[PDB]
This record gives C-alpha cells, structure tokens and sequence, in this order.
C-alpha cells in the first residue's frame, strides 16, 4: 500500500514510503473541448516530448530554515521542448504532477508542508511601492522566505508567518497540500489540473500557481547522525496544448 | 582500485552535496571498460552486431535508518553529457526513493536510427550516456555511519539479440601448450 | 517417398503501446536479495509505441555457436634424421593447448557431442647447400591408438600394420582428409572441470587429467626415402556437432599457463579511467 | 527414397531444400542448425514462490 | 485546370498558372508503421506547429546566371518549432512539399529546371582534397553554381555542366522535376516522401536531398521592360516525427 | 554475393635456375571488423578458429563461396551526403558507412630457398 | 524429393528442366533469371492529375 | 515429389492498324513543363499496319 | 560550346530565313555524338543490338507574343539528306504550330529490313536522318526580343528492346585505386 510507480513519457518515478496521492479538487487534467474553445486555429499536441518529469535543483534543509517557493510556469521555460514550445506560441495550457522527495533516518525528526497556491499575488516590503519580477521568481532556483520582517526596496515582504500574502500560515491547508513527516513518509505527490478564468493563456505573462515548502517542525538530530539533508522537486506537465505560432519571443 | 572490491562500490554520504555528481558513464555494452568484462559484455565480444534494451538495477546498501532520493537519467546521442541536474532532468529518467524495497530499475530503451549497432562502437553508432544526481540528499540519525555505498547490476531484456560471430580479443598465447 | 519437415522460426518479443499511469503498481521497485532478476520491459517505465519486431536469435543458439572448426594441435616430423624419434609425430588427444577453442568450451561444465575431424598437412625442403632433385608425391599415414594398444618404436615398426586400429593414408595435392567420431566417454557427458583426485586417499593426480584418457595419434611418412631431407607439419581441426551443454560458468579472465591445470596469475578487473564521472566530449566545433 | 524436404532460412518484411542420408551411423549426419528453443526462467527466476512484478517483492 | 490551392497548418498557397503536381515516385508521405520500426520509445508528433509552409530568402535571376542549390534539411534548422524539434532529438523523419514561384510578363522569355536530387554527394575543386560543410551549404542562403572551372582550396567544383557531381546536366531529368517556362506557367510544385536506407536518421549529420534550380534558356527582354525578376522558394514538412529526447545540441 | 578467387604464381628472376618444387598451398582468411590482425606469416592469428578461411592448392579449380546480405542497414548505400561526427565534420561521404572487414592471404608452405 | 520443374527459354514463330537445392541457406541458391516485371509509370508519369493523351495538356 | 513452377514470358506491345483522321484529338501536342513524358506511339501520328511483335525484354 | 549550356539550345529568329535549314542529324542512338551521352544512349552502349521506335519532343522557349510554324521531317535510308524544304516534305513529317501547348512530338517509327540494328551502326544497318525547316517564319510585335531557342528531348517507345550485353567504352583507368 506504500509502494507506488508513476510513468510519463520516457520517465518513471518509484517510491517505497508514500502516503497517497492528492487530486487537487477531484479533477484530473484533460484537453480542451469544442464547446469551451474560443481560439480557432488547430492546436499542436507534442504528447511525449513535453509531458515528462523534469527535475529542478535541490535545496538544503538546515536547522533554522524558513522555507522556499517556486512559480509555475516560468520554472520550466528552459526545460527541453516544453520551454521551446512556450517560446514560439502565444497561448498554452497544461496540468501538472508534482513530486517532492526528502529522505532521512529513523533517528531524525522534522515536518514539512507542501502546498500549491493558485494565483498567489504577493506584496512588497515597502507598502508605498510595487514589486518586480526578479523578486518574485528566479526560474529553477528557489526564493527563500525570511525569519523576521524584511526591509529595503524592491524585495518581497517574506516573513514566513504571513506567507507573503497577508494571511495566517496555518490556514494554507485550504489549498491542495500534503505533509512530509520524517517518521512516516519520504515523498509528497500532488496532481493539479488547469485552473484559470479563461480557457487558455500566455505562459510568460501569468503565473498560474506557486509551490510552497514550509517546515513546521524544524530538523533535529544528535551526536554523529548525518547533517546534510536535501529536498528535491520534480514536475511533469500533462495534456499540454499550444496555439498561435509566430516568431520566438525574447525576454 | 583495479584489484580490490572497492571497484564495485559507488560512494554516497550525508550533508549538502547537491552540486556534486554521483556517477556517469557511456552506453557501450561491449566497448567501455565499465561494461566489457561483465556477463553481457563477455557474450557480446564474440559477436559484431547487437540490438535491444538494457536493464540497470541499483541497490542501496546503507543502514536501515538512512533515507534519501536519487535521480537516474539517460541522455540520447547528439549533445554533450549534462553538467547539472537541471540538464539531466530533460532526458529519460526515474526518481528512486529508498525504503523497504532496496532496488530500483532504470530501463534503457532501444532508440536508434539503425536496426543494429556495432559491438566495436564508433561515433556513427553511439548510444548516449547515463548519470546520477542527488534529488534530495541523505539523512541519518545519531549513532549511524555517515558514508554509504550503492551497487549496480546489468542485464539484457527480452527483445535483445546479436549476430555476426567473430573471435574475441581477450584471450591469447605466444606458443602451444598453454 | 518424401517427408516434409517443419521448422519453427523463433523471433523476439514485440513491444506494446503504453500510456500514462498513476496507481499503486510499482514494477520498477524490486529486491535483488532474493536471487531473482527483474523481468521489466521499457513499456513498464516510459510511454511506448507499438513495434513489430522481426529479429531472430538464430546465431546465438549453442549449435551455431560451437559448430565451427578450430585448430587444436600442430606438430613436425622428418623423413631423415639421426634421432629416429623425430621421424614420426605423436600426441595425446585433448582440446587444451589452443586457447581460443578451449576458452569457448569452458563456458559450460559438461558437454556432449559428436565430432568432425580434419587434417592439414604441408611439407617443405630442408636448407642444404646443394639443391635440385625431382621427388615423387609424398604419402602420409595417420593412426589412432585407443588406450591399451601397442606403441610404435620407429617408422618401420610392425605396429603400423593397423589391423584393428583405424588409420588414414593420404597423398599431397588432394583435398584435406576428414572423418567423424561419435561421443566416446565412459560417462554420460564430458567433464571440463573436476574438483577431485584419482586416489581414494585424497592425493595423487588432481583435476582434469584424471578423467579424459582418450588415446593417442601417430603420424609418419610412408615413402621411407629422400636422400635430401624434408620436413612435414600436421595440423588438426575439431568441429563439434549434435551438441548438448549444462551448467554455465563465468568466462575465463586470467591468461592460461599450462594444459594440465587451471593455474593463473592475479589480474585486474578492468583498466582505469580518470574519475568516476569522466565523460569524453565529442560534440565540439 | 527417404528424402527430407524442409524450409530455408530467409528474411522477412523455391524456399525449401532436399536432404538424403548416405551413411549407416547418425554420427555421420550434418549439424542440426535449425532448432531454436529457449527456457531462460531456469536461470533468471529460480525461486520457490512466484513474484508477480507489479507487486512489491517483500512485505 | 490551371488554378490550385494548397493548405497546410495555418498557411495557404494559391496559384493561377500552375502546370500540375509531381508526386516523386507515386508515393505520398506517411508515418512509420509498427512492422518497420526499430526505435522503441514513443515518438512525438506536433502536427501543426511543424507541418506548414516556411519561406526562404529570394535570389535574383540575371541575364547570365548559372543556377542555385540548397540542402535539405539544414535549410530549415532555424525555422520556428521545426528547428527546435530538430535540436532536442536524436532522430527525425519527414516528407516535404516544395513550391517555387517566379512570375514575369508576356514580353519576357526564359526557362528554368527545378529538380530534387536524393543523396547529392559533391566533389572538391582540388582533386587531392576533401570538402567542408560551409562550401556545401549556407542554410537559408543559396549556393551559386559557376560559369567555368573553379580553383583554389576548399571550394566545391561547381561548373554548371557537370552539376558538381561528375554527370551530364541534361540527364538530371531522371529525378523528380518540373520546368518553369515563362510563356507557360509561373510556379513549380513537387511532393517528396521520405527516402533513405534506414527508417529514421539524425537531421544534422545527413543531407537527405538537394534542391537545384538551373536555367537552360537565359532571361531576355527588350527596351523598357522590367529588369528585376526574382525567384522564391517555399517548403512545408509533412508527417514529421522525432525520437530520442535529450539536451539541445550546439553547432 | 558469389565470390571467386584466381591465384597464380611465378619464379623470381635469378641467375641460377633449376629446382623441383612441390605444389604450393595458399590460405585466405576473412576478418570482420574488431578481430585481431596478423603481424607476420607465422602469427598465431592464422589459427582461424572462428574466422572463415579457405585452403587451396595450385592446379585445381578456382575457389568459390557465397556471402549473404551483410549490412546493419536495410540496403547498401552507394552515395552518402553526410558526415561521421554530429558537428558536421570528420569524414565525408562513402567511407562512413561501409565497414565490412578485411582479407588476408599467405603461402602455407613456408619454404622456397629460391 | 523437393524437385522443381520449370520451362526453359526458347524462341517463337522436352522444354523444361529440373532443379534440386542442396544447401541449407537460401544465399546458396542460384540466381533468379526468369522474373520479368515492369512498372514504368513510376518514372514517366509521376503526376497527381491524370493526363489522357488525346486531350490538351493544359486549359 | 515434383512441383511445377510456371514462368510468365513478357513481350513488348503490338502495333495496331490505323487509318486517316480529321478531328479535334491532338495526341502530338503536349507540355513538358508538367514533368510528364508523352506516351505516344507511331499509330497516333502516321498510318500503320498491324504487326505481331515477339521481342522480349 | 562543348562546356556551356549553349550546347543545348537551337537558335531561331524572325525575318526572311526560309532558305536556311534549322537543324539536322543522323539517327544513330548509340553512335552519333548527338545521342551517345543521353540516358537512352548511355543504356544502349551496354548492349550490341537494339530495336524499336524513338520519340523526339520539341519545346519552344520564346516569348508569349511570338508566333511561328515549323516542319519536322524524317527520311529513310537510301538517298542523301535533303537540301531544301521541298525535298524534305516527301518523307515522314509533321507540321508544328506554336501556341498555348508548347511541345510537339515527332515519332520515328521502326522501318528496317532486319529485326535488330547494331548499336555500333555501319552502312548496312543505317537508319536515316532528321531535318527541320521554317514552314512560315517567326512573327513578333514591337518590344520583344527577336531571337528565340528550341530544345529537344529524346526517349524510347513501348516497343523498344535491346540484347547482347557488352562492356562500355566510356570508362577506363590506367592503374588500380581509381
Ligand atoms: C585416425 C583416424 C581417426 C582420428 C582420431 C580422432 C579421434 C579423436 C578422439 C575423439 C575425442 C573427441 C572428444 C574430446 C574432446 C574433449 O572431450 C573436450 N575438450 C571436452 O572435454
Ligand atoms: C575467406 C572466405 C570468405 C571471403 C570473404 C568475402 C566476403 C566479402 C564481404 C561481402 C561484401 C559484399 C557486399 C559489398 C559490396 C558493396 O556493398 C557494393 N560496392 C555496394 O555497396
């Protein structure tokens, strides 16, 4: 009951200590139907060159770590043919499978929350100011939450308790989420469908959802146990569609 | 290490080592020093042409209290070998989670423009490369050894075949009565 | 009368089409501790197309692998000398002196088959100061002696009467001689390795020479001639057929030392490279 | 007259041959090059309890 | 009977003075079947992002013009998503529709041969030498045939009469071809299937076919007729397939 | 393919002639790519344990044998407009694709003071 | 005994022969000299629309 | 056992008899721009006798 | 003109040129310099005997405003080649009218006393000659180039065949490795 296998394209993930799988709102990803479309040209569907697991770079979970976030898309814009299909079209559409891995021994302890937040609009550390995109995202590198109130210009207000959105961090369980409790499991898996108020959208302009990893119980260990404990993310697009082919944009 | 058992162990450890690559080698089942003296390699060196899929099994031989996850990736020919986990994640890969089951299989599928490749592989019939990276890292409690090792097994799938018999270059003599 | 015999062709398995998956089936998670090898195909780990495979495993069957001729012995003998033991060649029968066929045979513990034997004989003139003479065609005799038979002492010994021993007479300029031999062993199958002794006190002769005992071969010139001396060389070739083999073994890594033992010098497992990550770069402008 | 007719090795995407035996001993016959059987499970799956390959190996 | 329309993807070509359409050997392009495949991974098929008309840059037909050639592929490696799918895969496969346009008035004269040559292997102007790839191809720019014997190092022997292959140029009608006779028609169209000795191949290493445009009757005109007469090529891939996804190669 | 060989011998011009020589024998060995290469006429490699060879003696019919279609492709290629390296350089044209082995031929007698 | 009997090449304005195959491989058989098929339209008429030859080619 | 194998002989086409003509059929007018080679025989341009041709390719 | 494209063009022009002959050549499909290196000629030079009918197609490559008519004539062996249009009109001929269709076919029918002729033709197996003349002349309006050119294509009919294989005289070497 704890072993699982997931195959997509030419990639496969195995796990021996999984809890279950979260399907965001009971809805699996699927293609756009004819009585819900507005764009008229025939779309392209690569179907194995884009729908496969891509791995980002890892972060180091330390004894005093506030947490991390990524923005999707724009974290996969340099990933193979998914990124190339993003650069040549005006409209795109895709669901995702997210898989977070972190293993440790039976003498370690700690607890992480893994949550996906749709339309996570963030605020600036200067209240009479506006944010820029570098402070929101660094591609495949993670942004870091902070330990206290932040200051200075152009940075995002990132104290963990408010999650940078002006809410209580303990209520983020309203979104699709799982937990990694080091004594129970070593991986989390979330299946996210396409969620928007329009049927397709431009993938450079709009961040569809933010992935947050926040430790509630810090990492602890004793005399000569291993000190280096990394966390790794792996994401696979599903039912990917593109419309509006023209010359390649340049950021 | 060519005459010790250390030749068979792949080293891994705990701590922040994400930027370090675990291992990597070319896919040349009868040519590369890594594969040429195994069972599969020894059988292939009697032949000139081969074809089919190849299975690599990995086994974690650490303590029962150590946890970790790894990324195992195969890249097709046409580019240089990846230099980071972000590059390697774009090819055919699997994410291995260490647990009660100790072994994970990476299957290399036959992706080639010709029906057969040469056992004596050249640049025209190249087959790609394999690499391993830390997906999260190794975590252990107090009282456990920090360093661990991984072992790798190779075998052939049920679509595999060879042809064009020849003599092997591994045995030789300088006179009779040998 | 004519009888139709059917031959079943044997091809490899097709790969089937497979799509995305999200379930509790974990085909890629195994345990090697059981002694079991995983039976997973590409269609269990990635998405695949349907392919009809027409490849056949015909050249890797044991019969096609072993049914070729290989040299197993070479020897010399003279028409005129001052030794009278160099006027004929003789040797004990085995397949342990030429390393190629013997490494190929030692992939298995036990083997059983019939044999086809061919001989290739050549002659040449011995270096003398005065040359020039016409010599008639040379004839050669090959005799097989099973264990217990009398042994020739010279090239004029009565034993070449060959009343019951099988012999071959041959003359140069013709096709090479050939004959077939059945499976001749007091056991149910041949033995390539024997971890035992000859005496019940666990001493004496160790290993392979305890069990073979298959006779000898003697070869001579028939003419008894040639005031100017000549020299002949004979080579023997084996070819097994109607084969059966049991209990496969790992292939020999070290080089052979002699024909009696399995003695060896310690060798490495392979050659080295720069580091565990080394990659040769081949895509450069 | 004791003739055997069997198919020849061809490709895929007139083709048979004839044989007569001339000698009294079967050790004189030619090689059996057209028998292709296999039984790999003897070496790859020599376990007492069957392993399904979609199920875990243990537990 | 002279009017024609061709639609592919989001592109369309109309013509009012066409002769007919040549189908190379009576064979239309199609996808690879299961009893002829050797590569085992699932292939990608973009199907409208790659299968559409791309236009190259034009050449000027002058009174003394020897002719021009292009190499396919490698003339479409910077064209939209066809080029991007070429850069990320090891194996590719596609047929083509070629369309050549050249119009002029009823007071002009001239005749062009339009021919597609599979496996057009070329020779060096130094007979004790070897060719390089820059002398064989310049991407979307055309190479130029010559007027006499060429010399110097590293250039291709390109006198038009031998077509740079050691043959008679009047025999090139053995290949798929058409003619543009300025008094009759103003466009040529050739449909070429995939032709090779293996079912798929790498698209950077192997030139599948060469396109040659050779005038047999030079351009002529009188007192105040238009002097500028351009020629234009347009190519569309068909039934495009790719296999062997890895990181992008770099030339 | 059907392959035939025609072998002839002759005497080298020397001042002193006159000798009787026995019939000459010749060996032909085919080596597929990857096999060991002979260094001399007495090299161990003429054991021909797995390589196919022909032994022949002068005065007989010419030797002959048939070869099947041996190529890693579906058909032979007479022209190849491509390279060997993925960087569009290296070896150009026909020699990239053939790779079908070598032939070695020697005298077997090892003789003939003249 | 697996014998093939077929007609010989004669003129126009007793005539058959017999063959037996001796070897196990089809690459050992003799050449196929008596197969005469043609398909010239592949090279001489490779056009999409059919041309009648009594009608004009255009218009 | 004996098996009879049949061999189809392949000869060239016969020429048919043709007479005078005055009509709108123009077999001799073509257009090479199409890439098509004309399939005209002597019986389309002159008056011919009937010949039975026995030549083989 | 042996190494230029001008070798393929037949020149014609406007004005009074009726007394001038346009072109003429012998019918020797494997012997004459005019036919020996074409496809049909190259195939015939591997053989010794040929038989059948031969198609010649002519295409006019002038402006769309030029008009004219030509006479294409084939004479059988037995006499000298014609010296005027009146002589040439007595053999097998066709009158070509230039218009919307650009091409006209002259079919040379097999007229011979033997079933086969030699590829290496002698006086005994001669086949005749072909000639072209102005039937009316070329007429153009103002603003058009006066000179035009004609091209000629050759091929074989569906009653054509060859026999008696031989080696070709067009390829040769002076040593191995060539
Ligand atoms: C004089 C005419 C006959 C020539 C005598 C040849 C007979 C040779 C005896 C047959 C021995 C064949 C089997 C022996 C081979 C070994 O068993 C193998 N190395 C495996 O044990
Ligand atoms: C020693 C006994 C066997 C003798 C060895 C002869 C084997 C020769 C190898 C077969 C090669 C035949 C096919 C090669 C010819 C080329 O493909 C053609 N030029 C067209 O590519």
């Amino acid at each position: 009951d704890r072993v699982r296998s997931i195959t997509l394209g030419n990639s496969t993930i195995t796990t021996q200590e999984s809890a279950n799988v979260v399907v965001a709102y009971g809805r699996w990803p699927e293609y756009l139907k004819d009585n819900e479309a507005t764009a008229e040209d025939q779309p392209t569907q690569p179907d194995v060159a884009t729908c496969r697991f891509y791995t980002l770079e890892s972060v180091t979970w330390e004894r005093d770590s506030p947490g991390w976030w990524w923005k999707f898309p724009d974290a996969l814009k340099d990933m193979g043919l998914f990124g190339q299909n993003m650069y040549y079209h005006y409209l795109g559409r895709a669901g995702y499978t997210i898989h977070v891995q972190c293993n440790a021994s039976k003498f370690h302890q700690g607890c992480l929350m893994v949550v996906c937040v749709p339309e996570a609009e963030m605020g600036c550390s200067q209240v009479d100011g506006t944010v820029n995109e570098h402070s929101l995202s660094e591609g495949e590198t993670a942004k870091k939450f902070a330990s206290t109130s932040t200051n200075g210009t152009n940075t995002v207000q990132s104290i963990v308790t408010n999650a940078g959105m002006g809410v209580g961090v303990g209520n983020l369980t309203i979104f699709p989420h799982q937990w990694i409790n080091l004594r129970t499991n070593n991986c989390a898996t979330i299946v996210m469908p396409y969620i928007n108020n329009v049927p397709m959208d431009n993938m450079f302009r709009h961040h569809n959802f933010t992935l947050m990893i926040i430790p509630f119980v810090p990492l602890d260990y004793s005399s000569d146990s291993s000190t280096y404990v990394p966390i790794t993310v792996t994401v696979a697009p599903m039912c990917a569609e593109y419309n509006g082919l023209r010359l390649a944009t340049s950021l | 290490k060519l005459d010790t058992m250390e030749i068979y162990r792949i080293p891994v450890q705990s701590g922040n080592h994400q930027s370090s690559q675990v291992f990597g080698f070319q896919v040349q089942p009868g040519l590369d020093n890594v594969f040429k003296h195994t069972l599969l390699g020894e059988i292939l060196n009697y032949y000139a042409h081969w074809s089919g899929s190849i299975k690599l099994t990995f086994v974690f031989c650490g303590s029962a209290m150590a946890t970790g996850k790894f990324l195992l990736a195969y890249a097709p020919p046409g580019a240089n070998a990846p230099k980071s986990r972000k590059d390697a994640m774009l090819g055919t890969h699997i994410i291995w989670d260490v647990g009660l089951q100790s072994s994970c299989v990476l299957c290399i599928p036959w992706i080639s423009q010709t029906h057969y490749r040469l056992v004596q592989q050249d640049e025209y019939t190249s087959a790609g490369n394999v690499t391993c990276w830390y997906q999260t890292g190794i975590v252990v409690p107090a009282g456990t050894p920090t360093s661990c090792s991984i072992m790798c097994f190779v075998s052939a799938c049920n679509d595999f075949s060879v042809r064009l018999l020849k003599d092997t270059p591994f045995i030789e003599q300088s006179a009779l009565l040998q | 009368v004519v009888e139709a015999v059917e031959n079943a062709v044997a091809r490899v398995a097709d790969t089937i089409s497979s799509g995305p998956s999200n379930s509790q089936a974990v085909p890629a998670l195994t345990a090697v501790e059981t002694g079991h090898t995983s039976q997973v195909t590409p269609s269990d780990t990635i998405q695949t197309r349907h392919v009809r495979n027409y490849h056949s495993r015909s050249e890797s069957s044991i019969e096609n692998f072993l049914c070729r001729s290989a040299c197993v012995y070479m020897g010399e003998y003279h028409t005129t000398n001052t030794d009278t033991s160099k006027l004929f060649a003789s040797w004990t029968i085995n397949a342990r002196r030429m390393v190629q066929m013997r490494r190929k045979l030692e992939l298995f513990t036990y083997v059983r088959f019939d044999m086809e034997v061919t001989f290739v004989i050549t002659s040449k003139q011995d270096q003398g100061t005065q040359l020039g003479q016409d010599m008639p065609p040379l004839t050669h005799q090959i005799m097989y002696i099973p264990p217990g038979g009398p042994i020739p002492k010279s090239v004029t010994d009565y034993t070449w009467q060959t009343s019951t021993n099988p012999s071959i007479f041959w003359t140069e300029g013709n096709a090479p001689p050939r004959m077939s031999i059945p499976f001749i062993s007091i056991g149910n199958a041949y033995s390539n390795f024997y971890d035992g002794w000859s005496h019940f006190s666990q001493n004496g002769v160790y290993g392979y020479n305890t069990l073979n005992h298959m006779g000898q071969i003697y070869v001579r010139h028939v003419n008894g001639s040639s005031p100017l001396p000549m020299t002949s060389t004979v080579r023997m070739y084996f070819k097994p057929k109607h084969v059966k083999v049991w209990v496969p073994r790992p292939p020999r890594l070290c080089q052979y030392k002699n024909a009696s033992t399995v003695n060896f010098t310690p060798t490495n497992i392979t050659e080295k490279r720069q580091s565990i990550n080394y990659i040769p770069e081949t895509v450069k402008p | 007259m004791g003739a055997q007719v069997s198919t020849q090795k061809t490709g895929a995407h007139i083709i048979h041959y004839t044989n007569i035996n001339y000698y009294k001993d079967a050790a004189s016959n030619s090689a059996n090059r057209q028998d292709f059987s296999q039984d790999p499970g003897k070496f790859t799956e020599p376990v007492k309890d069957i392993m399904v390959k979609s199920l875990p190996a243990l537990n």
